[PDB]
């Protein structure tokens, strides 16, 4: 009934043979070919026809198949190649797009390093305060990151980013935000933001002493 | 070589016009052999085709989106358009332009060629605003930065002495925060012996506010 794309998502390791498949909703007449989106970006073509190279794509990249059943593979994976996948076909006068092959790298633990950003004084001026702790360059994503102010646990008034997958070196870099009134803030004087993460030994904790 | 550039708003009202303008350059847009289309990507979901012209002006759109969608395009200029009737949340996306090669002798062959770099559309009821920009101060290697607060709707474009600092640069994806604006920040990495010495700019551009802001951070 529909175009098909397995698996959804895959983590490889550098240097993995990645093996993705499509499935198109009839068996295809018109060119049937694939794109590669990274994160941020326009999709760009890689393989049309179901085999061909686009000039200046590397030569790790291919396609087969033929009536229904198509494959996309990446002989070799490249830090550079994390992205989403998607096959393309153009049948009953439409261009359709399969549902999309998201392809992350897992690499080995690394550690985060910590930072801490108190609020800037033009901020508080206009009555609110943002308090920034960094988490930098580790992997896996995931991680703990726990707000204490005077050494009370904080809930509710925080709000954590995490950036897409560093396209060089395969990590993560991660914010979080405590967000306070300027009344609030200034009733304490000491903050600190703990991490706890698997490349650590044990927590991690910056602070600083408002005043 | 061939080079295509979106242009038009970034929010729209319910149930008002989406018009969106795609300017070609580097070839024109009178070629026997290239289509022109509309391609969105709504949040978080796949790509959806809308529809192609060809420079005669035959066009050629998606079934479910026809009623909608009219697609036009003007020699003169060397563009081609978008308009989207009745817009709802739903229409909520990014919007590529593209070119189409087709070859082909009995038959005729289509790959999409070389995309634009996609407009951000949002549909809603609320006014633009812009963001504030505040200094992520600091305290071997020091981390500094920039947080953009309360701003709407998306996107926001930070770049760091007018692009002259990429290394170690990491911008964040915007939070919803709950007032219903969006935020972010963008931090670098920078050797501590160059702080108090080396000036650190983070240029803000909010193009939906017209919003372009330069904000020294210092230690």
């Amino acid at each position: 009934i529909q175009m098909t794309q397995s698996p959804s998502s895959l983590s490889a390791s550098v240097g993995d043979r990645v093996t993705i498949t499509c499935q198109a909703s009839q068996v295809i007449s018109n060119y049937l070919n694939w794109y590669q989106q990274k994160p941020g970006k326009a999709p760009k073509l890689l393989i049309y026809d179901t085999s061909n190279l686009k000039t200046g794509v590397p030569s790790r990249f291919s396609g087969s198949g033929s009536g229904t059943d198509f494959t996309f593979t990446i002989s070799s994976l490249q830090p550079e190649d994390i992205a989403t996948y998607y096959c393309q076909q153009y049948e009953n006068l439409q261009f359709t797009f399969g549902p999309g092959t998201k392809v992350d790298i897992k690499r080995t633990v690394a550690a985060p390093s910590v930072f801490i950003f108190p609020p800037s004084d033009e901020q508080l001026k206009s009555g609110t305060a943002s308090v920034v702790c960094l988490l930098n360059n580790f992997y896996p994503r995931e991680a703990k990151v726990q707000w204490k102010v005077d050494n009370a646990l904080q809930s509710g008034n925080s709000q954590e980013s995490v950036t897409e997958q560093d396209s060089k070196d395969s990590t993560y870099s991660l914010s979080s935000t405590l967000t306070l009134s300027k009344a609030d803030y200034e009733k304490h004087k000491v903050y600190a933001c703990e991490v706890t993460h698997q490349g650590l030994r044990s927590p991690v904790t910056k602070s600083f002493n408002r005043g | 070589q061939l080079q295509l550039q979106e242009s038009g708003p970034g929010l729209v009202k319910p149930s008002e016009t989406l018009s969106l303008t795609c300017t070609v350059s580097g070839g024109s847009i009178s070629s026997s052999s290239f289509y022109w289309g509309w391609i969105r990507q709504p949040p978080g979901k796949g790509l959806e085709w809308i529809g192609s012209v060809y420079y005669s002006g035959g066009a050629s759109y998606n079934p479910s989106l026809k009623s909608r969608a009219t697609i036009s395009v003007d020699t003169s200029k060397n563009q081609f358009s978008l308009n989207l009737d009745s817009v709802s949340a739903a229409d909520t996306a990014i919007y590529y332009c593209a070119s189409i090669y087709g070859s082909g002798t009995f038959y005729y062959y289509f790959y999409m060629d070389v995309w634009g770099k996609g407009s951000t559309v949002t549909v809603s009821s609320a006014s633009t605003k812009g963001p504030s920009v505040f200094p992520l101060a600091p305290s071997g290697t020091a981390a500094l930065g920039c947080l953009v607060k309360d701003y709407f709707p998306e996107p926001v474009t930070v770049s760091w002495n007018s692009g002259a600092l990429t290394s170690g640069v990491h911008t964040f994806p915007a939070v919803l925060q709950s007032s219903g604006l969006y935020s972010l920040s963008s931090v670098v990495t920078v050797p501590s012996s160059s702080l108090g010495t080396q000036t650190y700019i983070c240029n803000v551009n909010h193009k939906p506010s017209n919003t372009k802001v330069d904000k020294k951070v210092e230690p």
